[PDB]
């Protein structure tokens, strides 16, 4: 399988520099253009540019000249993109994407393989671990929540009973308000299985090294 | 720079019916005996998947219910029949000339019967109360359409400050949305009143679905 | 059947007035060591023995003139085979090859060459022999490279060109609505040529070849073989064409069996009926095998001939190509009675008779006398002039050689039947018309239906 | 005193095709009169390079002291008909004895993969060393197949890689690959495919070509398929066929990539209208200076078959300015064999004390000596560990201007230098 593996999310200060990586495997690294793509929240795709990993030739969209630098490392089959003088406008998701086969020019090439993406968060705000609160409450079905409050930056991952509870699960997109995010997840299980069989909220926050388990117990 | 203008911006299509998404370029994107207009599907939180290259060439692994046509400056993506996991933003892309440009996107919703939300409310945990905070969470689960109105009520009084809301993305199985409504108060504020009401109004009904608890 | 007890014991070398050179893969390698007996190739060598014996016993085919021959081991190896090839070109009288610029008045020891079996070997001696305008008929070499008279000026062939077999393969594949296949071959002229011929013919006919691959005949084939099978799995192809020599194909399926892979398998003539392949423990698990062989007659008298001969050989020995051969015996008739040999035996037979009849025409023979004496000198280039687009009825077959040296022999489409351990007849390929009967196909699948 | 012959204490063979003739049916078992065929100025030049290398070594008290080198040389315009001169080199008193000290101890040549595949098996049998100055067929790196075979030009794999380097250094990804209808051209096709399979390069068109190719229709397809990059993997004759036909058919605005068999061609750059077909790029053997060759040629311009040139009234400066590619390969070939013999006799560099051609083979493999400040060695396959490629561009002065270079274990291109038509 061709794969494009990118760096985890980054929290970076205003006016600072950062470098995003794209480890390529499963094909001949130098044979295809590596491209980069910015997507702001407010979903729009924007081409930053490309690099030829054979010679390092680069091509950019104008508004990213002096803002992005594409490089490659052939000994690790990695593409790099360094972003400079970061403002909140650079807060976006970035994708590395490989060109396909079939186009007549490197310019006309389309994008067949994509990195999973790298979230970039430009802020002076400091890393904060979440507080994980239990949302406990007569129908056949009973709904249980788990409030994940006051963390920074994105992301968090929320699972239930170590992943065993998949169906009937809504994990809501974080809301930001005072440089802290707030996420809430809900789970809907039968009235008899609870509280007979313990239901546990699993919250993980990599940036702050937080793995909290919460059991939801009745009031 | 070629501008791509997609229409419509948003579209809801029942299961098993036909979706026609369009893309208009400012200049022609023909060259080399081809049309360099491509179609991408982006699901929430995922990278874009390439569906169709060069106006109409279906890519490996993409079902034939997706297809495209067009040339020069007018292009169309069609999805027929629509299936339950095809809700996504669909982007067109030209690569005829530098720089590559993308259309602003068309969001395909799966249209289904109207469904009313299942409404749960939750007093603050004792754990938050010690922190000095107090969130009153309300889950508005599995409804359709997405347009809904939540209102908070502390002792008959309507409360607007402190309310944060969040919708999920359309559900891959039952095509509903869910939302969460969290009213955050200070513990002092929360223990200042007694009755908390979460009331949801939706085209499904005349009357709001109200859910309540007394702090005592 | 009564000229049967006068046939000489001499197995590889038989005295005569006019001589044929024989090239057969009799003992190969498992300086240069040729350890292992090829039993099919010994058998084909036996056919030429039978054919020559029978021609001479026919009092009216080359009346007054005895056909003779020298058969040599090719070992399928350059250094081994050029030695006897050069030996065919030594002057009859002086037993040496003089260096000269004009060989028109030069009387060689052999007037024609039967063999070699393999297209690799033909590329080794083809142009040498071609320069001398020496007639060479291959009973075996199928590569389309030899269809150019400008590149191989004296090449003939009793079996069809592979350009046609791959046409046969691709038409079948089209007939079965399969558009996504892979091609495997042995890394040498035959497999290399077939893979290219198939690939080019496949997409001309709209069959997208997902993968191509070559199996080494030198060093370890196994690592090249795993990469092959991984590409086969990752392309997710049901149909794999194996255009390969026998020995690497065994190595190949060994590993195919090892990964409990199944699907449809297209067989080229070279292994479509090899016991070596089918006796592989658990080869029946690999699924369905559809094959192509040259449509041949069955030499009704081969096996009896061999039996009187092998008695006579046991009788003759002990006395001084095949070191251990003059220890053979009536138990060893398995050699000519193998299905591999029986169904290709005719090719060797027609090769020798084709030369035999040409010579008859060269020496202006009728049924009692040939325009010939002890002072008659035969130059190969004169025989070649006769063999040009030669028509001849051999046994029941009407044999026309085209101007490429190719014959009018087509194929028989066969299938491997596992519970019987046999081969059935599912259709034909004559000219460019592939004629198969869809119903007669058996499908080793979960529910016995056809893949796709 | 013929040019093709020269007596000596040890004979080295020389296989050249000085004349050209397309293949044709023949009814008799005898050699071809190549002398009445189409002369090749660049081949005769390489021909002379061998004669110069032997003379230069004969002039040396350092290499093979008081051991003269001789040669039997041949002009084999047809590979089919080369065997009499072949038999000459391998014969013992002009007899071939198939079952068993030959006239020659080794052979320089041949030029062509096709010539090589036809005769090499007969040489390999007794580990009779062949050193080719030209044959590039990658099948010759398989040493079990060709045990006494070596060469002084690289495999097609390497040149094909350089060509692909050129393609990748730019922005075009559809390509036409035109290749000669022989083993050379074919191998090039195979290697080109093998190299770009996992690549943004898409082979959009290809075709075996000969002098009688319907070039009119080859070029309509190429156009209708909108291809701009046309790689031509072909030797002189076939190359001129393509390119000359390209000018006669208003083929225009293409990028032509040459391999080293025609990138330093001399007819085509000075041809009327050449600049109208677009721009010519290529990999080239970098011009290596061979001190004393010029004087030698002036001196030279001044029987058994295929040993007659029929080329008097030949211009000394035509000769000297002819495409000089393969010079050092011939040069290093002769020197390679000389050094191998020098060491098998165990000569010092003052004097020399029975040589079987396979004894030459083992020292040939162990080859390690300097020549025009180049190190000459071979890998365990027989392929040369020396030589490089320059990237040239045909400019307005009729010259293959050098714009970059390729090194086989390490491309760079200065793109400003290329002026595009
Ligand atoms: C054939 O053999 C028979 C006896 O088996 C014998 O009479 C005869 O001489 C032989 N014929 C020949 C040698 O032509
Ligand atoms: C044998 O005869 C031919 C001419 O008949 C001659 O060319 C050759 O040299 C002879 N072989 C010898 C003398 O060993
Ligand atoms: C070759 O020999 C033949 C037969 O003796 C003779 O007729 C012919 O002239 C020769 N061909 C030549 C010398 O080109
Ligand atoms: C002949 O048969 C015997 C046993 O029947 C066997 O040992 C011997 O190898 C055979 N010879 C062959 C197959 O050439
Ligand atoms: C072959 O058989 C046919 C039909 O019996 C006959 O007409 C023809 O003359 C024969 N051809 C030969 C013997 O070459
Ligand atoms: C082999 O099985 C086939 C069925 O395909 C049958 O027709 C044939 O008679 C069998 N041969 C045997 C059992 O020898
Ligand atoms: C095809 O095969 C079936 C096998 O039973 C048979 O019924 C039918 O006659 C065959 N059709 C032909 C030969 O056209
Ligand atoms: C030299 O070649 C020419 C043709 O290029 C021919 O006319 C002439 O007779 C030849 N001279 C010879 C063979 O002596
Ligand atoms: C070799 O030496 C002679 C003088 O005997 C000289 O004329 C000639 O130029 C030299 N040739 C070379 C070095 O090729
Ligand atoms: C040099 O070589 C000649 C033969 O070319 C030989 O006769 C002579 O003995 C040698 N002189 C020496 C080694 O001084
Ligand atoms: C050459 O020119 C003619 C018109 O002058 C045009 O029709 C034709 O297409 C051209 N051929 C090419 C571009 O190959
Ligand atoms: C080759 O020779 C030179 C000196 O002749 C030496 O420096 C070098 O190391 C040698 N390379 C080998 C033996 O690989
Ligand atoms: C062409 O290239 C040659 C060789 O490098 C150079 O000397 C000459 O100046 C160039 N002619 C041009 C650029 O017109
Ligand atoms: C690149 O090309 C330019 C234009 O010919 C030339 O002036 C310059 O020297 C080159 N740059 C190098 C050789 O570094
Ligand atoms: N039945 C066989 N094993 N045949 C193999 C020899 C002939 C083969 N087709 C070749 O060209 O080399
Ligand atoms: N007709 C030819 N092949 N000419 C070119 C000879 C040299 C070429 N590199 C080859 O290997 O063949
Ligand atoms: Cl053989
Ligand atoms: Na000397
Ligand atoms: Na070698």
């Amino acid at each position: 399988e061709v794969q494009l593996q990118q760096s985890g999310p980054e929290l970076v200060k205003p006016g600072a520099s950062m470098k995003i990586s794209c480890k390529a495997s499963g094909y001949s690294f130098t044979g295809y253009s590596m491209n980069w793509v910015k997507q702001s929240h407010g979903k729009n795709l924007e081409w930053i540019g490309l690099i030829n990993p054979y010679n390092g030739d680069t091509t950019y969209k104008q508004k990213f000249k002096g803002k992005a630098t594409l490089t490659v490392d052939r000994s690790s089959s990695t593409a790099y993109m360094e972003l400079l003088r970061l403002t909140s406008e650079d807060s976006a998701v970035y994708y590395c994407a490989r060109s396909g086969r079939g186009a007549p020019t490197t310019t006309t090439a389309w994008f067949t393989y994509w990195g999973q993406g790298t979230l970039v968060t430009v802020s002076a705000a400091k890393t904060t671990p979440p507080s994980v609160y239990p949302l406990a409450p007569t129908n056949s079905m009973v709904t249980l929540g788990c409030l994940v409050k006051g963390y920074f930056p994105e992301p968090v991952t929320v699972t239930w009973n170590s992943g065993s509870l998949s169906s009937g699960v809504h994990t809501f997109p974080a809301v930001l308000q005072s440089d802290l995010y707030t996420l809430s997840s809900s789970v809907t299980v039968p009235s008899s299985t609870w509280p007979s069989e313990t239901v546990t909220c699993n919250v993980a926050h990599p940036a702050s090294s937080t793995k909290v388990d919460k059991k939801i117990v009745p009031r | 720079d070629i501008v791509l203008t997609q229409s419509p911006a948003s579209l809801a299509v029942s299961l098993g019916q036909r979706a026609t998404i369009s893309c208009r370029a400012s200049e022609s994107v023909d060259s080399y005996g081809n049309s360099f207009m491509h179609w991408y599907q982006q699901k929430p939180g995922q990278p874009p998947i390439l569906l169709i290259s060069r106006a109409s060439n279906l890519e490996s692994g993409i079902p034939a219910r997706f297809s495209g046509s067009g040339s020069r400056t007018d292009f169309t993506l069609t999805i027929n029949p629509v299936e339950a996991d095809d809700f996504a933003t669909y982007y067109c892309q030209q690569t005829n000339e530098d720089p590559r440009t993308f259309g602003g996107g068309t969001k395909l919703e799966i249209k289904r019967a109207d469904a009313a939300p299942t409404v749960s409310i939750f007093p603050p945990s004792s754990e938050q109360l010690t922190s000095g905070g107090a969130s009153v969470v309300c889950f508005l689960n599995n409804f359709y359409p997405k347009d809904i109105n939540v209102k908070w009520k502390i002792d008959g009084s309507e409360r607007q400050n402190g309310v944060l809301n969040s919708w999920t993305d359309q559900d891959s199985k039952d095509s509903t949305y869910s939302m969460s409504s969290t009213l955050t108060l200070t513990k002092d504020e929360y223990e200042r009143h007694n009755s908390y009401t979460c009331e949801a109004t939706h085209k499904t009904s005349t009357s709001p679905i109200v859910k309540s608890f007394n702090r005592n | 059947p009564n000229w049967f007890n006068n046939i000489s014991t001499d197995l590889f070398s038989m005295p005569g007035d006019i001589k044929l050179g024989g090239l057969f893969p009799i003992k190969e390698q498992s300086s240069v060591s040729c350890d292992s007996l090829n039993k099919d190739g010994l058998g084909r060598a036996l056919v030429m023995k039978y054919a020559v014996e029978e021609i001479n016993a026919n009092s009216q085919l080359l009346p007054g003139v005895k056909l003779g021959y020298k058969i040599y081991n090719t070992c399928r190896h350059s250094a081994v085979i050029v030695r006897p090839a050069l030996s065919f070109l030594t002057e009859k009288s002086n037993g040496t090859l003089s260096v000269e610029c004009n060989y028109t008045d030069y009387e060689t020891d052999m007037v024609a060459v039967i063999g070699p079996q393999s297209s690799e070997m033909v590329t080794v001696i083809g142009k040498l022999l071609g320069f001398f305008l020496m007639p060479q008929i291959s009973f075996g070499a199928t590569s389309d490279k030899f269809s150019d008279s400008l590149v191989y000026p004296s090449f003939f062939r009793t079996v069809p060109s592979d350009i046609r077999q791959v046409d046969a393969m691709v038409q079948l594949i089209k007939k079965f609505n399969w558009n996504w296949v892979a091609v495997v071959g042995s890394e040498e002229e035959y497999g290399q040529q077939g893979v290219q011929q198939f690939s080019k013919k496949a997409e001309d006919m709209g069959v997208c070849v997902a993968y191509q691959g070559l199996i080494p005949i030198y060093d370890d084939p196994k690592p090249a073989i795993q990469t092959i099978i991984n590409n086969i799995q990752t392309t997710e192809v049901k149909v794999v064409v194996v255009f390969s020599l026998v020995s690497p194909a065994v190595s190949f399926f060994e590993e195919v069996i090892k990964k409990n892979l199944t699907g449809v398998w297209i067989a080229s003539s070279s292994w479509a009926i090899s016991d070596k392949v089918y006796s592989l423990p658990n080869i029946d698990s690999i699924g369905t095998v559809i094959g192509f062989i040259d449509e041949t007659e069955t030499l009704e008298l081969l096996s009896p001939f061999t039996e009187v001969l092998f008695k006579k050989i046991h009788e003759a020995s002990p006395t001084e190509p095949c070191p251990e051969c003059w220890s053979l015996s009536p138990a060893n008739v398995s050699l000519v009675k193998e299905e591999s040999v029986q169904r290709t035996a005719f090719s060797v037979y027609a090769a020798v008779y084709t030369v035999a009849h040409a010579l008859h025409k060269l020496l202006e023979c009728n049924s009692a006398a040939c325009k010939w004496s002890s002072s008659t000198r035969l130059y190969p280039w004169k025989l070649l002039e006769v063999l040009k687009e030669f028509s001849v009825n051999i046994s029941n077959t009407s044999l026309k050689f085209d101007q490429n040296g190719n014959p009018n022999i087509g194929y028989s489409v066969i299938q491997r039947i596992w519970e019987n351990q046999s081969l059935s007849s599912v259709g034909s390929y004559r000219s460019a018309n592939l004629s198969i009967n869809e119903t007669l196909f058996k499908w080793y699948t979960n529910n016995s239906e056809k893949p796709e | 005193t013929s040019e093709f012959h020269l007596r000596g204490d040890y004979l080295i063979g020389g296989l050249f095709n000085i004349h050209y003739v397309a293949a044709a049916n023949f009814q008799r078992p005898q050699a071809i009169d190549c002398s009445s065929k189409l002369f090749i100025l660049p081949n005769y030049r390489r021909f002379q390079m061998m004669r110069f290398s032997v003379e230069e070594i004969n002039n040396s008290s350092s290499l093979l002291p008081n051991v003269s080198l001789g040669y039997q040389m041949f002009d084999h315009c047809s590979d089919i008909h080369s065997f009499p001169g072949i038999f000459k080199l391998l014969s013992v008193n002009d007899l071939i004895r198939p079952w068993e000290l030959p006239n020659a101890i080794g052979v320089v040549g041949p030029f062509t993969s096709t010539h090589a595949l036809s005769i090499a098996p007969i040489f390999m049998t007794n580990l009779f060393p062949m050193v080719s100055y030209g044959c590039s067929g990658s099948v010759f790196s398989k040493e079990n197949l060709y045990p006494s075979f070596l060469r002084t030009v690289h495999s097609n794999k390497d040149v094909i890689n350089a060509i692909v380097g050129i393609i990748l250094n730019f922005n075009w990804r559809w390509v036409a690959f035109l290749y000669s209808d022989d083993d050379f051209g074919k191998d090039g096709l195979e290697q080109f495919k093998n190299k770009i399979e996992d690549s943004e390069i898409c082979l959009a068109f290809y075709k075996a070509i000969n002098v009688n190719t319907d070039y009119l229709q080859v070029f309509k397809q190429i156009e209708e398929q909108n291809i701009k990059v046309i790689v031509v993997f072909a030797p002189k004759v076939y190359a001129e066929a393509v390119v000359e036909s390209a000018v006669q058919l208003n083929v225009t605005n293409k990028v032509w990539i040459a391999d080293d068999g025609w990138s330093l061609n001399k007819k085509l750059p000075s041809m009327n209208g050449i600049q109208n077909i677009g721009t010519v790029l290529g990999v080239a053997q970098p011009v290596v200076t061979i001190p004393g060759f010029t004087d030698f040629i002036y001196s030279a311009i001044s029987m058994f078959c295929n040993q007659k040139c029929n080329c008097s009234n030949l211009s000394v400066k035509s000769l000297l300015n002819a495409d000089p590619s393969f010079s050092f390969p011939v040069y290093a070939a002769v020197y390679a064999i000389a050094h191998a013999l020098h060491n098998t006799l165990r000569c010092g560099s003052d004097r020399c004390p029975t040589v079987h051609p396979h004894m030459i083979l083992e020292e040939l493999k162990k080859s390690n000596f300097t020549l025009l400040n180049q190190t000459v060695q071979f890998d365990e396959n027989g392929d040369p560990k020396f030589g490089s490629l320059s990237v040239v561009f045909w400019n307005s002065s009729g010259n293959a201007e050098e714009v970059g270079s390729y090194h086989f274990q390490s491309l760079s291109i200065n793109k400003t230098k290329i002026k595009w038509f």
